[PDB]
């Protein structure tokens, strides 16, 4: 369900305020740690020696409830950003003393507002207390949808409200917060509070929000419309911005007072909830990537590595994947044996790289339906799914199938294959070394043989990210580069991102490769038209393949094979981020290198601006021959 | 000490505010402690003020209070920390002070209240960025105006015109109101766009003329009929507080500052008297009906200092 807090500018008695906001039903409260009005004075005498206490006491509260429960606030008076000297001093002093409170208290987060251009001296302030003791703490940076500039009544008579579009003007307050969080140096303790107004601006200014850390939204209660029976409501609009930020599990902060005072505080909680309820339920995929949002992984290196028991199990577990793959066998048989040979031509079918035998069953499946005969041979370089094809081939499969515990670039095979089938293919279809792997096979299949799957096809699509970006950075080990993170590839169930542009095609491979001189190694320039104002922080990477026909498996997402979680997308990161405007283009290059003992990408974006070209020499990043 | 009156007066001392008759109004809040809560005081005595036992009335209220105004001769307008408006009604023996509304219409902390010319209208304030307009009879806001985009410091009705108001913000305006226009707010100041402006008060003679005291203790003389600024002094060390003018014919106006110190001055802006009595924030300055010599002064203190001005 929702985690809610209640956003409250005065709090008389703390026990009952706090006591009032549970009953309500919140989860936590964001309160001031000071009094708002009580203005502090650290240098000139004699407001400097104001008798204390300068707050409220620590006892008042058990450690769990302010651990927990409490969410403190800035005072609205500290300006560190203020033209007047004086008041940029004592605003210093005064944001060190609240922050240094908060972290005392032990408080989760701690709010600090971006309500104009420059918070330079803001943020230096923050990041020196970010810098003075290493502690856990949250700072929830209040930042609005719309300037309260661009949100005023147009009442004043001499100054009117601009009413010309201003595409980069409409944007200005996440430009507030991207100099806020560079000049920080994307500390991972500042996200944003997005504070949401009545008016919603264009969709391309609330789409500017994407890929950032939003841990949480705030509501004022005066944007709620009342509905007929007078109970607190949103505009369809407002519900569609919510659901966006349902998915990001966001906390929401109920801000104002009740303007629908014929009801309670908890009614526009339980409109929330009701919204929460009422959205669409996690469907197979949704279920499958629950915890794996925005988790980086290191991709498979199936053939440098033995993979696991509970590896193959996870992989067994994608009822359509292996659907296909029969479907792809049962359409082949079809088309290779005529129903007056289905007793005289008993089909030689190779399943390169059998694991558990998946797709050796799928085979025999495939076999039974088309009503054709088959002899199976099982190649399995991994000696220990090998024990499990041997098991299976004395207690259930028998003399049909044969177990081959080799390499299939390796294995002299006695006979030639009429199907080669397998499934070596990874995120970014060749990125485990399926072309290899079926290249020094080939030399086993019939002259007229079919490989399934057939041809395969990798996608790119440039991301914007600064999540994804700052989870990358934080992949930091001793020992080796300091910048290796960003010169690799990571499977992630990409999650908190923008889409650029639309995924092109990156490299294809096509089995059997009847090439004379057969190269695995590529080059492809990529042409992506961004249509908003961003920043490039990667490239995802999908797949879509060819098992047999229109027999198809996709992971792109405008082709996705309904209900297939095999394969989360590949993101390919850049050490810096890029400014891309409106209107300009992102040009890619993407390598694919090889050695005799090792295969590896290289990756350079030549517009709108230049990259380093990542992983040279595979430096950072090689997949095992 | 009287009935419902609390036994202990709030250390912050927000307001002074003296009656026709000669009657001393008193704000108070708990800014630090335990509990941050205010009360309203009544003092027929003022020099036994701020001692609690030797008071005629007093009041706890909810929240703390940011501002206060006398609404007629037993009216208490109160700007809340609790995002209300409050008005409160002294007895008929005013020997109470009874809440008549608490208006909850303000998102953030009220921090301004003005009673306009006749007595029947208000305006207020907040750091929700919102000027409310109040009917006080009905209790009930007439119209609420977001012309501002920053929080308001300021709000100060005109002397004779209950159409006619001031307001300043941390927006950098200083905006003329007339709610006969359609467009009602007009933005008037200096050539350059200074420092914030931090306080305002209407000439009580001169319905044409204002001064104004920004955050960098500057208090500046302006026509709004000339739209130019003519005279200006450095004053104050520290942000101008409050501008409260004296009742003479030729009024002296008396400046507040968070340098902790008072300063009165001529009609050319310079400094007739300076008390640094205070060794707090001072926070409201009036001037005694009765001895017009006599101005008094509350700060952080909790001194109720009452000074004789040459
Ligand atoms: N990204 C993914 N990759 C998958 C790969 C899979 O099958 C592969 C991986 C495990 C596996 O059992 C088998 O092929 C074998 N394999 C490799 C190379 C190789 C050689 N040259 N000769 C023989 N055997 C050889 C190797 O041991 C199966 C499912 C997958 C799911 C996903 Br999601
Ligand atoms: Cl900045
Ligand atoms: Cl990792
Ligand atoms: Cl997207």
């Amino acid at each position: 369900r929702v985690s809610s807090g209640r956003d409250l500018n005065c709090v008389p008695e703390i026990a009952d305020t706090l006591g009032a906001v549970a009953k309500q039903g919140f989860d936590f409260l964001c309160m001031p740690v000071f009094h708002p009005r009580f203005k502090r004075e650290f240098i000139q005498e004699p407001a400097k020696n104001r008798p204390g206490p300068q707050t409220r006491s620590d006892l008042l509260l058990s450690g769990r409830d302010w651990n927990t429960l409490i969410v403190g606030k800035l005072s609205p008076w500290i300006r560190p950003d203020s033209k007047v000297e004086k008041i940029r001093r004592n605003s210093e002093a005064a944001m060190l003393q609240e922050l240094n409170f908060g972290a005392y208290l032990g408080l989760p987060a701690f709010l600090l507002p971006l309500n104009q251009e420059d918070n330079t001296n803001l943020a230096r302030v923050l990041t020196n207390h970010i810098h003075t003791g290493h502690h856990s703490s949250m700072f929830w940076m209040r930042v609005p949808l719309v300037a309260p500039e661009d949100l005023r009544d147009d009442i004043i008579e001499n100054a009117p409200t601009t009413h010309t579009e201003e595409y980069s003007g409409e944007e200005k307050t996440w430009m507030w917060w991207h100099n806020f969080r560079t000049l920080c140096d994307y500390s991972k303790r500042i996200a944003v509070a997005l504070e949401i107004g009545a008016d919603l601006p264009s969709n391309h200014v609330i789409d500017r929000w994407l890929g950032e850390p939003i841990k949480a939204a705030i509501l004022p209660t005066s944007i709620f419309l009342t509905n007929k029976k007078g109970f607190p409501v949103l505009s369809k609009m407002h519900q569609r911005l919510i659901f966006r930020l349902l998915k990001l599990e966001v906390q929401f902060i109920i801000t104002g007072t009740n303007h629908h005072s014929e009801k309670e505080f908890c009614s526009y909680l339980q409109y929330l909830e009701y919204l929460s309820q009422n959205r669409p339920p996690p469907n197979a995929y949704e279920l499958f990537a629950k915890g794996y949002e925005d988790y980086l992984q290191s991709p498979l290196q199936p053939l440098m590595d033995n993979l696991e028991s509970q590896t193959y199990e996870v992989f067994e577990k994608d009822p359509i994947k292996y659907s296909q793959y029969q479907q792809a066998i049962y359409k082949c048989l079809l088309d290779r044996v005529p129903e007056e040979e289905k007793d005289t031509n008993v089909q030689v079918l190779m399943v390169l790289g059998a694991g558990r035998g998946p797709l050796v069953n799928a085979s025999l499946r495939a076999a039974k339906q088309a009503d054709r005969r088959i002899k199976l041979y099982a190649v399995e370089k991994n000696p220990n799914a090998v024990v499990t094809l041997e098991n299976w081939q004395f207690e259930e499969w028998g003399s049909q199938v044969t177990v081959v515990s080799s390499d299939m670039r390796e294995w002299v095979a006695p006979e030639k294959a009429d199907i080669i089938v397998s499934e070596l293919l990874g995120s970014f279809a060749d990125n485990e070394l399926s072309p290899e792997c079926l290249d020094g096979a080939q030399h086993f299949l019939k002259d007229d043989g079919v490989s399934i799957p057939g041809e395969y096809t990798s996608f790119l699509a440039p991301i914007s990210s600064s999540k994804l970006y700052n989870e990358v950075r934080a992949c930091r080990e001793k020992d080796r580069d300091p910048e290796a993170q960003f010169e690799m590839p990571y499977v992630v169930r990409l999650h908190n991102f923008h889409q650029l542009s639309a995924p092109q095609p990156c490299f294809t491979f096509s089995h059997p490769n009847r090439d004379p001189m057969i190269d695995n190694n590529r080059y492809c320039t990529l042409e992506f038209p961004v249509e908003v104002n961003t920043v490039l922080h990667g490239f995802a990477g999908y797949f879509e393949t060819v098992l047999y026909q229109d027999i198809t498996l996709s992971i792109r997402p405008e082709t996705h094979s309904p209900g297939m979680f095999s394969w989360f997308p590949i993101l390919f990161p850049i050490k810096q981020p890029i400014t891309v405007r409106e209107g300009q283009t992102i040009c890619v290059r993407f390598w694919r290198c090889s050695n005799s003992k090792k295969v590896w990408y290289e990756w350079a974006v030549t517009a709108p601006v230049c990259s380093a070209i990542h992983n040279p020499t595979g430096r950072s990043y090689t997949i095992g021959l | 000490l009287p009935p419902n009156a609390p036994a202990c007066m709030e250390r912050q001392l927000e307001a002074a505010r003296y009656r026709s008759d000669g009657a001393l109004l008193l704000g108070a809040s708990s800014l630090s402690g335990r509990c941050w809560a205010g009360s309203l005081w009544l003092f027929k005595d003022p020099c036994a003020a701020p001692n609690e036992g030797f008071c005629s009335a007093g009041v706890q209220t909810e929240a703390g209070v940011a501002d206060l105004t006398w609404v007629g001769e037993r009216g208490i307008l109160v700007a809340s920390d609790s995002g209300a408006v409050e008005l409160w009604e002294l007895d008929e023996n005013e020997t109470l002070i009874v809440s008549k509304f608490c208006k909850y219409e303000h998102d953030d902390i009220v921090s301004t209240v003005s009673v306009l010319s006749s007595g029947t209208q208000a305006v207020s304030g907040s750091k929700d960025i919102c000027i409310k307009v109040w009917d006080l009879a009905q209790q009930v806001v007439l119209s609420s105006y977001r012309a501002h985009a920053a929080q308001v410091t300021c709000v100060a009705a005109s002397p004779h015109k209950d159409s006619v108001f001031l307001s300043c913000s941390e927006d950098n305006r200083i905006l003329l109101w007339d709610t006969r226009c359609p467009k009602p707010a007009s933005q008037i100041g200096c050539s350059a766009p200074g420092y914030l402006p931090t306080s305002l008060a209407w000439h009580p003679q001169q319905s044409e003329v204002f001064v104004f005291g920004d955050e960098n203790g500057t208090v500046s003389l302006v026509d709004t009929k000339s739209t130019s600024c003519v005279l200006s002094s450095a004053v104050h060390s520290q942000c101008v507080t409050g501008l409260v003018f004296s009742p003479h014919s030729v009024p002296f106006l008396a400046s507040l500052s968070e340098d902790c110190s008072l300063a009165v001055l001529d009609s050319s802006l310079s400094e007739l008297f300076r008390s640094q009595a205070h060794r707090d924030f001072v926070r409201d300055a009036t001037w005694s009906p009765l001895n017009h010599s006599l101005l008094t002064t509350v700060g952080w203190d909790h001194q109720v200092v009452h000074h004789v001005v040459p």
